[PDB]
RNA sequence: AUGGUAGGAUAGUGGCCUACCAUGGUUUCAACGGGUAACGGGGAAUAAGGGUUCGAUUCCGGAGAGGGAGCCUGAGAAACGG
């Protein structure tokens, strides 16, 4: 279940669950708004906030707990060498208990005042 | 042109499918390469494993030495089989009378050898072809023709310019990054039947080019799982690079120094230089107090 | 010292640096390079700080006695040379431009606004590019917005929304003040909001929503932009 | 009736590694021989070597400069079968400032002689000096040079206009007096210029048939004429 | 002397400490600053100019909370029994957030006599916080961190919060 | 070393540190590794009104005040003004 450590958490919201609106046209999933996961450093109902840049990718492992890592790709032009090349640098991201992440599963994914060290963006949308 | 173009396409996806299953059998073997390398190495260590568990360690060895030649017989007869079908073998009258003939161990060796120069003659012919095909269609021969010579080889040219070199390369396939060690190794390096243990030439890892295929795995199974879902994407291929080196061989208690560390401190050898006999007692009294204790 | 400036590479080493104030420092321009190298006004220095002392030239409706305050985009300059008053502007060709403005559209300013929140005591305010705290303000204005200030109060008389067909002056970016400030916008990845501007000539071009200056409408904008 | 044409290449790269798979059952056979006299299996060992530089370098370099048309070949194949289930069923940028887009197109290729054969041309009085009001000292410095003049008036039209002067400071009259003048020694004399065409700067950048944008179809010369 | 500097760790590869800087004001790690109870002790910290941090060394009272009715008085500290991150932290006893202190809430009961006037069993409340108001030793939590605060803040456990906490006590 | 949560610390996100967990992360599209008076690169900067492509303008790679170690005040700082 949810509590599985030694302490009991719940975020003080600065309705017993308080709907926060993303902005740049983002809309919460009916599983998240009616949950039973706390996850305060998820980015809806948690004093976590999703402004600036954004970027779309395709989650490439989901091995362990709560982040995953995204292969975003461009065939990247070489101006020398005037070719096209593909070239993966694969970020990892926090997901919430939100979205049932596999591979594959292009998301979106943004700056969520960057978690540990690597985790910089986080997810938002599926499809 | 429409239907000429795309009817390779379904060529292509049909070879791109076949192309998968086959490293399905490369998968679920390698729980065999990885046991044969800790199987005895010797004649005499093979006796001295056979005392302890005689009777369950023969049928098992026959029922291995059944499971390799059937497994064996029929890898040629698909061999044969893909081939003839393939257009490499242009002999179907002999390639069709190996498949109905039970070989044995020596002529299923031989036949290997076969298949093998067979596939040689074809592998030339199309390495040939195919470098002579992109280099006409990229049009690089008018620019590049008299600067890049050392780099602008053929394919097959290409090829055999590294099979100058079997020597390095055989060094390579003899690096023991698993740690793996053979039944009784330490007792045949004793006895002068065979340390750096980094390479060893008995032990046959091959895992440097299989990373690679498994790394050539992730690559091919990335782009067949498309559709719905391919063979093994990283299942049993991330994994069995990990369990053979024990998955880290690491533990979280001696990274903290939370667990005790059985090594020199380099600076604290000698500040606090050890003493004289400082026991003000000759030290063996005090055994009769620890024998006969005066709280006990 | 950048071209903005429009000043000669003679008669100078040390450009003046402006110091702290209402505006960033890229297109910020202190008023002695604004009287002594650009209005050809002054001489020296010197007298660039007896004419501050001697409170003959005001800027924005206050006297604002220094030879270092950063001048922003079409502040209201006020002098006292036959009741003249001045405006700058932003011209095509990379450079700045100060012209006459007459008094009743030197009364108003039109400015973009940059934030809004809620502040002390439940009250609402909004802050511009220019550092005015304007509170109480529009509830249907938005981010990139524009707001007319009084030159007496700190209030409203006029604003207008964004939107896709009204003039938009393009002002940061690669691209500097192109007369004609207007196609429409749209998303991108990134971030980096699109926004397009075609011109008299008639190309369309991309910018980015920091960039937006709604200054007013085909025909009539409330600016007084002047003839080439 | 025809059976569908198979890539050779792919071919190639499915029968390489069957034969690793048919070698490599030869080093689980060595190993499970309890009489092989190689335990090393150096036979196969230098097989497995052998096609795997077929893999790497042979098939994979051609198979990666052939992606596009292999893929392109099968998207045709996905497009059919979906047009045939309908029918059964019937990325950054920069938007940064910088200076080199508002400088004059003037300073780098201001060539003298178009300007000369213009001014001969266009019927232009042309704003010359007086007789004796030309010369510099009497004697060492040239005549005047236009170059000389050039500068001149736009230095007077600085101290006419900003009501300034300009000192003489050793760090800038180092060269731009003294190399000044021993170039207006032996380049202009007479108040005429003739080092210029000793000089090898090659004027074909500036002018190529009248300006660029030239030449790409029929059309941008079929209304130059018209 | 501790660093909270950002180039001492190793890369997402793990690159091999590259050796740019040293040590200068502006990563100034500070030191732990755990407390005690006992008599209130203050430290003022000067950072950044004029951020006056508030460091407690020892405290004895407190601001905890009772959430059912939100009312909060000054209560006196009796003794730390869990913490959750750390264990020899309780055998210390040193007071930081989330630690699970005991307290003699009397001016709680004082106040729910002067609200309800009716005693405890010798408009109600569950009843396994029955179980200690006899023994007069009550469980709170604290709230604000006090090493920069200079303060005692917390709420006493409510519901749920005792039946995963003794729980964890045993 | 990677994440989880909690705590400490920070002006502040933070494995920055600690506690207890889960074992992971980057790679043939090259991870890691060998060469550079990197007095060499940087539109950094006008130009050079023809000295072939620059004569010239500047940013530039750091540490330190006899040497390690710690402290100190200031919106400035682990100061060569203790």
């Amino acid at each position: 279940t949810v509590q599985s450590e030694r302490a009991f958490q719940k975020q003080p919201h600065i309705t017993k669950r308080w709907y926060k609106n993303a902005g740049l046209g983002f809309k919460t999933p009916k599983t998240a708004i009616e949950g039973s996961y706390i996850d305060k450093k998820c980015p809806f109902t948690g004093l976590v906030s999703i402004r600036g840049k954004i970027l779309t990718g395709t989650v490439v492992s989901t091995k362990m707990h709560r982040t995953i890592v995204i292969r975003r790709a461009y065939l990247h032009y070489i101006p020398k060498y005037n070719r096209y090349e593909k070239r993966h640098k694969n970020v990892p991201v926090h997901v919430s208990p939100a979205f049932r992440v596999q591979v594959g599963d292009i998301v979106t994914v943004g700056q969520c005042r960057p978690i540990s060290k690597t985790v910089r963006f986080n997810v938002v949308k599926v499809s | 042109s429409v239907q000429r173009d795309a009817s390779k396409g379904y060529s292509i996806l049909q070879q791109t499918k076949l192309f998968d299953n086959i490293i399905d059998l490369r998968i679920k073997l390698q729980k065999a390469v990885i046991a044969a390398n800790k199987l005895p190495l010797t004649t005499e260590s093979w006796e001295e494993a056979k005392m302890d568990d005689s009777e369950e360690t023969k049928r098992l060895l026959k029922e291995n030495e059944k499971l390799f030649n059937n497994l064996f017989n029929r890898l040629i007869n698909f061999r044969i089989k893909f081939q003839l079908g393939d257009h490499i073998t242009q002999n179907e009258e002999v390639a069709k009378h190996k498949l109905s003939k039970k070989r044995s161990l020596k002529e299923l060796y031989q036949e290997t050898n076969s298949l093998d120069s067979e596939l040689k003659e074809y592998r030339t012919a199309v390495l040939n072809k195919w470098s002579t095909k992109v280099s006409s269609a990229s049009g690089n021969a008018a620019l590049s023709s008299n600067k890049f010579k050392a780099i602008n080889l053929p394919a097959d040219v290409q090829v055999e310019n590294q099979l100058s070199d079997m020597s390095r390369l055989m060094k390579r396939t003899k690096l023991n990054r698993r740690n793996i060690t053979p039944l009784y190794f330490q007792k045949d390096c004793a006895n002068g039947r065979l340390i750096d243990i980094t390479e060893n030439p008995y032990v046959f890892d091959d895992e440097d080019f299989y990373r690679v295929l498994l790394n050539d795995l992730i690559d091919k199974k990335i782009s067949n799982a498309h559709n719905s879902e391919s063979a093994a994407i990283t299942i049993t291929s991330t994994n069995a690079r990990s369990n053979n080196k024990l998955k880290k061989n690491i533990d979280t208690k001696a990274s903290k120094g939370r667990k005790l560390n059985y090594s020199v401190q380099d600076p604290i050898a000698n500040y606090e230089a050890p003493i004289t006999s400082g026991y003000k007692w000759s030290d063996d009294q005090i055994d009769e107090f620890f024998a006969g204790l005066l709280g006990q | 010292a950048p071209h903005h400036w429009l000043l000669d590479k003679l008669s100078g080493c040390y450009a003046p640096r402006p110091s702290a104030g209402p505006h960033k420092l890229r297109e910020s321009l202190p008023l002695i390079v604004f009287l002594r190298n650009r209005l050809k006004y002054a001489l020296n220095g010197r007298e660039v700080k007896a004419i501050l002392m001697q409170r003959h030239v005001k800027v924005d409706g206050k006297v604002r006695t220094d030879t270092t305050y950063p001048a922003g985009f079409m502040d209201v300059i006020t002098l006292d040379a036959t009741n003249e008053n001045f405006r700058l502007v932003y011209d095509v060709k990379g450079r700045f431009a100060v012209h006459r403005i007459t008094d009743e559209e030197a009364s108003y300013k039109l400015g973009k606004v940059k934030k809004v929140q809620l502040g002390k005591k439940g009250v609402p305010y909004v802050v511009t590019h220019d550092g005015r705290t304007i509170r109480y303000p529009d509830p249907n204005i938005k981010v990139n917005d524009t707001v007319k200030i009084d030159l007496a109060s700190g209030k409203i008389t006029d604003f207008i929304k964004f939107d896709a067909g009204k003039l938009v002056y393009v002002t940061g970016g690669r691209n500097l003040g192109r007369i004609g400030t207007i196609v429409h916008k749209e998303r991108h990845d990134g971030g980096f909001d699109l926004v397009h501007i075609k011109d008299s000539l008639d190309n369309t071009f991309v910018t980015r929503l920091n960039n937006v200056f709604v200054i007013g409408e085909q025909g009539k904008p409330y600016i007084s932009l002047p003839k080439g | 009736k025809k059976p569908a044409e198979k890539v050779s290449l792919l071919s190639l790269k499915n029968g390489s590694m069957l034969g690793y798979i048919n070698s490599l059952l030869m080093l689980i056979g060595n190993r499970l021989d309890d009489e092989c006299k190689d335990p090393s299996a150096m036979d196969a060992r230098e097989r497995s070597i052998q096609h795997r530089v077929v893999l790497e370098r042979g098939v994979k370099p051609l198979e990666k400069k052939l992606a596009y048309q292999l893929d392109k070949l099968t998207r045709a194949y996905v497009k059919m079968e979906k047009e045939y289930k309908d029918a059964e069923k019937r990325t950054h940028f920069e938007d940064r400032f910088d200076a080199r887009e508002h400088k004059d197109r003037s300073n780098k290729s201001r060539m003298q002689a178009m300007e000369e054969y213009i001014r001969e041309s266009s019927d232009q009085p042309d704003w010359s000096a007086s007789i004796g009001a030309d010369i510099v000292n009497h004697g060492r410095g040239g005549i005047k040079s236009l170059r000389d003049t050039e500068k001149e008036r736009r230095v007077t039209s600085f101290e006419e206009d900003n009501f300034t002067r300009l000192n003489i400071t050793n760090k800038a009259e180092k060269r731009k007096q003294k190399q000044r003048e021993r170039n207006a020694r032996m380049n202009v004399i007479g108040g005429e210029d003739f080092g210029i065409f000793s000089s090898k700067r090659k004027l074909e950048d500036s002018t190529s048939r009248r300006g660029a944008k030239k030449t790409r179809s029929a059309w941008d010369r079929a209304q130059r004429r018209l | 002397g501790i660093s909270r500097d950002s180039r001492h760790k190793r890369s997402a590869t793990g690159a091999k400490r590259a050796q740019f800087r040293k040590k200068r004001k502006f990563e100034l790690g500070r030191q732990p600053a755990n407390t005690k109870i006992g008599a209130k002790r203050i430290h003022s910290v000067r950072t950044r100019g004029g951020n006056k941090k508030y460091r407690a060394l020892r405290i004895e009272t407190g601001n905890f909370s009772w959430a059912s009715e939100g009312i909060s008085k000054k209560t006196r500290i009796a003794g730390v029994v869990y913490h959750p991150s750390n264990n020899e932290l309780v055998r210390t006893n040193t007071l930081t957030k989330a630690a699970i202190v005991q307290i003699d809430a009397t001016p709680f009961r004082q106040w729910f006599e002067a609200h309800y006037g009716q005693t405890l069993g010798k408009a109600k409340i569950e009843s396994s916080v029955e179980s200690q108001f006899s023994a007069g030793r009550l469980y709170a939590c604290i709230s604000s961190r006090p090493g920069q605060s200079g303060r005692c803040d917390g709420y006493i456990l409510e519901g749920e919060e005792l039946a995963f906490y003794l729980r964890r006590l045993t």
